[PDB]
């Protein structure tokens, strides 16, 4: 069923799955046409599909290109993030298919189910929690690969860095969440506190910098104390 | 006009012919139904005094045979039988409407309803969804299961209705995975009108006996099915004029018969207001809609 605070560690066992979000397929900008109309003009997008487990990351690019001609483009988007998806899974080798594949929006699930028809056997789930993936775009190196695509183009991350060479899956996830739920409330705070100390760099091949274990408590402090913080801002605590 | 006798009537017991009904009392002496349109299917069907659980009935057609009903005591329900000397049941029924003890069909002249709602339905159809093939007349009650309800457990006392499913690979063709799923014309018009159906008619024949079933015997699966139907008709974007003139129709009078207070189990509020409101078709259902908001203007 529905994936929720109760069934947590389930994201942690040894069954393959991969988390689902769709909130950044279709992307735009709103602005006024000469004759003082609003027109959208769309960005490059990114299906975020995440393997919880072992930190995987299927980045599929979504190049402006797919839209052109296309009517009702927002339920397009779900269907084209279902295709994609499917493709995917078709690519990959048997023992390496997910049983489970978690969205985390409601509406992706029809149009996954349809397009996974073919995959009776992997169970199409929801999801309770109000995961931050849609920050995935205050990633730097991530918004990068995104802007800069002339085509469509999957890329491969491991969006844990090496941290499962020190923490476990559970921690790594947690983490993670910390991170994208903070940049998601303030993200120039986030950024600020994640870059603040010009010696502790990002390794070429990693997307966070190189934090020691003690620097990583500090800064996951720092994140806590912003999303608090934020909370208050807004509603005034 | 045909006849239905019945042998006696032990049992106190709610006596239902079409859309008529009446109640008969322990060993009330009575001896069956005359007058009965030729040329339309029927079902007889009761109601048990003790048990209002389990109602059930029989589904026939007089020129197909002579029919009668007797009680089973040991089974315990009425039973429709054949009689198969045709001489015996001419002398039966002579005796029995000499003696008046048979109530007669009570069809107002003007009224065309039963017609209306089984206009697309025939015997030979009814016989292959309720496999009994020793019996010209077909037995159907409120607790029998759906084939399709069977896939998520007796197969002999089934109702074998076509299975539709939206989420299927029968629906779906690969690589119209979003256009078919949105405008459902390819599984109506291809797959269930052209494949299986073969026409429209057969297909109305079904979602009317689905209907009737489900009017008559609350049965659910049968519910389920006419919905179903219906559903897939509204959310195809193509359908030729004539059907969509036709289903009006025939919603309509299955709208007007719907007993008011049976409403809420029978009517499904999601596919009502989806096809009057948000399908395709919203637009090409004027009398049912009408109806609808005129009777039922909470379900919408
Ligand atoms: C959902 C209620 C349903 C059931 N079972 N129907 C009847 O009882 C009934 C009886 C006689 C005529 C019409 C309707």
């Amino acid at each position: 069923g529905a994936m929720n605070s109760s069934n947590y560690a389930e994201l942690f066992n040894n069954d393959i799955k991969l988390f689902v979000d769709d909130t950044n397929v279709y992307r735009v900008t709103v602005h006024k046409t000469f004759e003082g109309n609003v027109a959208t003009k769309a960005i490059n997008g990114c299906i975020f599909t995440l393997n919880p487990k072992t930190g995987h990351l299927f980045l599929k690019i979504i190049h402006t290109s797919v839209w052109a001609g296309q009517k009702r483009l927002s339920q397009l988007a779900k269907w084209k993030t279902a295709e994609e998806v499917s493709a995917l899974v078709r690519s990959l080798p048997k023992e390496e298919q997910p049983k489970q594949i978690i969205v985390t929006r409601k509406a992706m699930l029809d149009p996954l189910e349809v397009h996974m028809l073919d995959f009776p056997n992997i169970a199409i789930r929801p999801t309770e929690l109000r995961l931050p993936f849609s920050a995935a775009m205050s990633i730097d190196k991530l918004s990068d690969v995104v802007m800069k695509a002339t085509e469509p183009q999957m890329v491969l991350f491991n969006i844990y860095d090496d941290w499962l060479d020190r923490i476990s899956s559970y921690t790594a996830f947690s983490r993670l969440t910390l991170l994208l739920r903070a940049l998601k409330t303030n993200e120039e705070s986030a950024k600020m506190i994640l870059l603040s100390d010009p010696t502790i760099t990002i390794k070429s091949y990693h997307l966070w910098p190189s934090f020691t274990d003690e620097q990583w408590i500090t800064i996951e402090s720092q994140m806590r104390d912003l999303i608090l913080t934020e909370y208050g801002r807004k509603y005034n605590v | 006009m045909n006849t239905v006798p019945f042998t006696s009537a032990p049992i106190e017991v709610t006596i239902g012919i079409d859309q008529y009904s009446f109640n008969v009392k322990e060993n009330q002496p009575f001896h069956g139904i005359k007058d009965i349109p030729i040329g339309h299917v029927h079902v007889i069907h009761f109601q048990h005094a003790d048990n209002s659980s389990m109602r059930y009935g029989y589904w026939f057609d007089c020129r197909m045979g002579n029919f009668y009903i007797q009680y089973d005591p040991k089974d315990g329900l009425y039973k429709m039988m054949e009689e198969r000397d045709g001489a015996k049941f001419e002398n039966i029924v002579h005796n029995f409407k000499e003696r008046q003890m048979m109530v007669s069909y009570p069809k107002i002249d003007e009224d065309d309803t039963w017609y209306n709602l089984t206009e697309f339905v025939q015997m030979d159809k009814i016989r292959k969804i309720v496999r009994k093939d020793e019996n010209q007349f077909s037995y159907v009650d409120s607790s029998m299961t759906t084939v399709q309800e069977n896939e998520l457990s007796d197969p002999a006392h089934s109702l074998n209705y076509t299975v539709i499913n939206f989420k299927s690979r029968e629906a779906i063709r690969p690589g119209h995975e979003m256009e078919d799923f949105l405008d459902k014309s390819y599984y109506l018009n291809t797959v269930m009108l052209q494949g299986i159906f073969k026409n429209s008619s057969n297909y109305f024949g079904e979602l009317q006996f689905a209907f009737l079933n489900a009017m008559f015997f609350g049965n659910y699966g049968s519910s389920l099915q006419w919905h179903a139907m219906i559903e897939l008709i509204c959310s195809s974007a193509t359908v030729p004029k004539h059907m969509l003139d036709k289903l009006d129709e025939i919603l309509y009078y299955q709208i007007k018969t719907l007993p008011e207070q049976y409403s809420d189990i029978l009517l499904n509020e999601r596919v009502w207001n989806i096809c009057l409101y948000s399908s395709f078709q919203k637009n090409s259902l004027h009398n049912t809609e009408k109806i609808m908001e005129n009777k039922y203007p909470e379900l919408l």
